[PDB]
DNA sequence: CGTTTTATTTTTTTTTTTAAA
């Protein structure tokens, strides 16, 4: 009983119980559920043969399977997850050991892709921070627009250049930076240090469930590193995602704030 | 002035003693029922009307501000649980907060709501809850809508309570916590949504009925913020009736734009409304051709015109076979100049006709009635705004002398007659737009009134393109007959003389009944059994050999067979049988064959 | 224990659109 203060999630139990299932897997599709379906070794080890003799990394996967497991993991997975996803992350980079423990392991993996929707034209307070997958057709191909992570700072006498990355948006200033001896007073710089990539492009819902004589809807979410131009744009594609919200700044003359809360949606993945 | 405490025991009695017993069925506890469904953590909407309180007392039938009340009888029966852990995101969120250890409102869990036009909305309406129905525009979507977040001081922890009922509004700043007192431990500010109360939030322009707006006057509208549960309730272009608050809006800012007392006001919601339980009367009633008795009673005569239409008004015949789709909306077409009274019709089909729409010979371009596009350098760019003919989707777009429209005004709307298909290179796209409108197509002949020498396409100048679209076509002439005008005048002139034509013949249908009747019809998706295939694929060539014998005649489509397909089957939604059987298709052929035959005799 | 806050209008070239014997 370890948690968030104002939560009821834990590390150790879905780490534990997804290792489990993973252990509880053969392909349990195509070897304990679609037993008349064969490729009879859990196919996250056969990856990671099949992975690392690929030499092929950035896996996709999906979460469907755990359906058989125990249904909490998929609820506090559910709502929680972006505090539980990389956990399923440590697993895996667990994994690794269970099968080359001695690899070159300096690399990570990219990832869902098991839950319903039916259409984006009405979502409720309910629906904030939970999981949802959307399709419809594309409209723009925009261009990249990166973001910073860090500050490498500079000095005066003596070369007190030091550095230090971003929680997400402070650094902190006693007299010197990480006070040291303060020969001279705080120093910052912002260039050379972690910077991260993005887009933007929207989609237009086209199924055959458009409600009569109504207009295109249409929404849009950025990308994160990886998930960056996988994308001849302009096609009849699904996303998975995480809606997303945001305040909005009040008029402009200073820092007031808006009632109203913009939205869109996390960063994820694609289907074809 | 008034005590607004002496009047929460007022309400304390109204709602504990209330088991009224004014019928047989109400010693049961009726807002007990309520309440139990706030313990069933169900209702999170409860609603008060001017009978129930009116027989209470006759105070409150004009102190109720609207305002004060509200509060009050929230936060009063929010302490009243006379009455199960984990119902609800936040609320056993709070229990997480607890599980090492508020306003009432910011565990919400549940809401309360509650003859005259904006024209006459005189302005010494604030704060009263009045009424007043309109016309929906600009449809718009809804987002969250914060209320009183929680920013948590992390070093300290006191998730912090700004509760807010501006539109507008300010950060909080790094801690106003007692350790973040003057007690010098201390981080910053920062909230937590999981544990913050937001709310739905729809908003939309209303504009004027039209029908009152004087003869020196232009309608002008209003603006509607509905927020919470009632998002959604309600479209473009619906004749809705709200009851809600005049409010004015406290438009801070600027220090000289403002600064007026400028009182930019707008509206509190809650409620759209918008001007089986049959069926046992619909059992004292089992007829199939009453309907033509009481719809449209106006004219006397020309059943079969209306009857044609009627079938529209069934439906029901479609599939999808080989994945694509099947049209499955019947498009009339309509020659003649007698003094018909279409625009009678028109007005008839467009009033109890649910989703209707009107347009005229030139009053929508190519552009209007489907999407078209727009020119501002003051709002940001430009969409679509679709038209009478995008909007008309589960019902009709009727045109009236669409032959004098234009001929290339017959492309885009050709384009719909493979229904549901809007295509639209335009704001860079192929859009749909799902065209799902069934046509209603009137006009009149070509110079003259049907000259006999003239004849078809000889006489009109139409391409077969869209006659092809068009299942039926529909000539109507009545020349001189000597008996024929007398009973539609004397028919005419008993509506004048009195207000209500047709006596001792039929039992008249109103509105609601009608719709009713017809609503329990289109769901059946009847049977035709396997003889007809092979019977009426014969029957079909019965007219392919005498449509080719002779040679100056009608070309034909597979629409021909496909809609004399179509037909019959819709007509058993209302038999309400699931039984298409020889009748079904009998009167298919004879209503086509009575399409025909009719202009040479 | 004091002394200070805040506004923009007309013309281009494209893509839309529209006119007379
Ligand atoms: N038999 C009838 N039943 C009902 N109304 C009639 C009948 N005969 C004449 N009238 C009245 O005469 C009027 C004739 O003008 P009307 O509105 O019919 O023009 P229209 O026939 O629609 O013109 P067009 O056919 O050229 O568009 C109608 O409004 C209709 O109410």
């Amino acid at each position: 009983q370890l948690v968030v203060w104002g939560t009821n999630v834990v590390v150790s139990q879905c780490k534990s119980k997804f290792k489990s299932f993973i252990m509880r897997f053969i392909d349990p599709s195509a070897e304990q559920d679609e037993i008349s379906e064969n490729i009879n070794q859990p196919l996250y080890l056969q990856k990671l043969e099949e992975i690392h003799t690929l030499e092929e990394p950035y896996l996709n996967l999906n979460c469907a399977h755990l359906k058989t497991f125990d249904q909490d993991l998929y609820r506090q997975l559910i709502c929680y997850p972006q505090e539980v996803i990389p956990g399923f992350d440590m697993a895996i980079n667990e994994m690794f050991f269970e099968r080359y423990p001695a690899a070159l392991l300096e690399h990570q993996i990219q990832v869902f892709n098991a839950d319903k929707t039916r259409n984006m034209r009405s979502l409720n307070p309910e629906d904030m921070d939970q999981l949802i997958s959307i399709s419809g057709m594309v409209i723009r191909s925009s261009n990249v627009i990166p973001e910073m992570r860090e500050a490498f700072f500079s000095c005066n006498i003596c070369s007190f250049s030091t550095t230090v990355e971003v929680d997400r948006g402070r650094i902190n200033q006693p007299t010197l930076c990480t006070n040291c001896n303060t020969n001279h007073c705080f120093r910052l710089i912002h260039n050379r240090s972690e910077f991260t990539d993005k887009q933007l492009v929207k989609l237009q819902e086209s199924p055959d469930d458009m409600a009569a004589g109504q207009t295109p809807h249409n929404v849009l979410l950025y990308a994160h590193n990886d998930l960056v131009d996988k994308v001849q744009p302009g096609d009849r594609v699904t996303v998975t995602g995480i809606y997303r919200a945001t305040p909005l700044k009040t008029g402009g003359l200073s820092s007031s704030v808006k009632s109203v809360y913009k939205t869109h949606v996390d960063v994820v993945h694609f289907r074809k | 002035r008034r005590d607004y405490a002496q009047d929460r025991e007022s309400i304390k009695t109204f709602l504990s003693e209330f088991c009224k017993c004014d019928d047989d069925g109400k010693k049961e506890f009726v807002y007990g029922s309520q309440l139990v469904k706030l313990a069933h953590r169900e209702q999170v909407l409860i609603t008060i009307d001017l009978d129930d309180l009116a027989e209470f007392n006759e105070s409150l039938a004009e102190a109720v501000n609207c305002r004060r009340y509200t509060s009050i009888f929230s936060d009063v029966i929010a302490e009243l649980l006379p009455s199960v852990h984990a119902k609800d995101a936040l609320d056993v969120y709070i229990e997480h907060r607890l599980m090492m250890e508020f306003p009432s409102e910011l565990m919400k869990r549940f809401e309360v709501g509650f003859a005259h036009s904006i024209r006459e909305v005189k302005a010494q309406h604030i704060g009263k809850l009045v009424t007043v129905r309109g016309i929906v525009t600009r449809c718009t979507e809804v987002k969250p809508m914060m209320v009183v977040a929680t920013y948590t001081c992390d070093r300290c922890g006191s998730e912090t309570y700004q509760p807010v009922n501006s539109l507008s509004f300010t950060p909080v700043h790094d801690c106003p916590s007692d350790d973040c007192r003057v007690n010098k431990a201390g981080g910053r500010l920062y909230l937590q949504t999981r544990g913050s109360k937001f709310v739905k939030f729809q908003e939309v322009k209303m504009q004027e009925h039209s029908d009152q707006v004087p003869v020196g006057h232009i309608p002008r509208s209003m603006t509607i913020m509905c927020r919470g549960e009632v998002t959604r309730m309600a479209q473009p272009g619906d004749h809705i009736v709200v009851s809600g608050v005049f409010l004015p809006l406290m438009r801070t800012g600027f220090a000289q734009m403002i600064q007026g007392l400028l009182s930019e006001t707008f509206l509190q919601a809650h409620r759209i409304i918008c001007i089986p339980e049959e069926l046992e009367e619909l059992a004292q009633d089992d007829f199939y051709e009453r309907l033509a008795t009481s719809l449209a009673p106006e004219i006397y005569g020309h059943l079969d015109v209306k009857k044609a239409l009627l079938l529209l008004l069934v439906g029901g015949v479609d599939k999808r076979p080989d994945g694509m789709k099947i049209r499955g909306n019947i498009n009339i077409c309509l020659m003649g100049d007698p003094g018909v009274a279409k625009s009678q019709l028109l007005g008839y089909i467009s009033r109890l006709a649910v989703r209707s729409q009107y347009t005229t010979g030139r009053g929508s371009s190519g552009v209007g009635l489907t999407a078209a596009v727009m020119k501002d350098p003051l709002t940001g760019e430009m969409t679509l705004e679709g038209g009478a003919l995008v909007l008309a989707d589960q019902g009709v777009c009727c045109i009236d002398e669409f032959d004098k429209m234009a001929d290339q005004d017959r492309t885009a709307i050709h384009e719909v007659m493979e229904q549901q298909t809007i295509s639209i290179a335009k704001a860079g796209i192929m859009t749909t737009l799902n065209a799902r409108v069934s046509i209603l197509a009137a006009a009149n002949p070509a110079f003259g009134r049907y000259n006999p020498r003239r004849t078809v396409e000889q006489n009109i100048q139409l391409p077969a393109a869209l006659l092809s679209r068009f299942d039926l076509l529909w000539l109507i002439q009545d020349k001189p007959d000597r008996d024929n005008d007398l009973r539609l005048a004397k028919h005419i002139t008993y509506v004048h003389s009195h207000s209500k034509q047709p006596p001792t013949r039929v039992k008249a249908l109103d509105m609601n009944l009608m719709r009713r009747y017809i609503n329990l019809c289109k769901r059946k998706n009847p049977t035709i059994p396997d003889e007809l295939t092979d019977y009426i694929v014969g029957a079909y060539v019965e007219l392919r050999r005498e449509a080719r014998n002779q040679k100056d005649m009608t070309f034909t489509s597979a629409r021909n067979l496909l809609g004399i397909l179509r037909l019959s089957t819709a007509l058993a939604r209302l038999r309400l049988s699931d039984s298409v059987e020889k009748d079904d298709v009998a009167e298919a052929l004879r209503l086509l064959e009575m399409s025909k035959d009719s202009l040479n005799q």
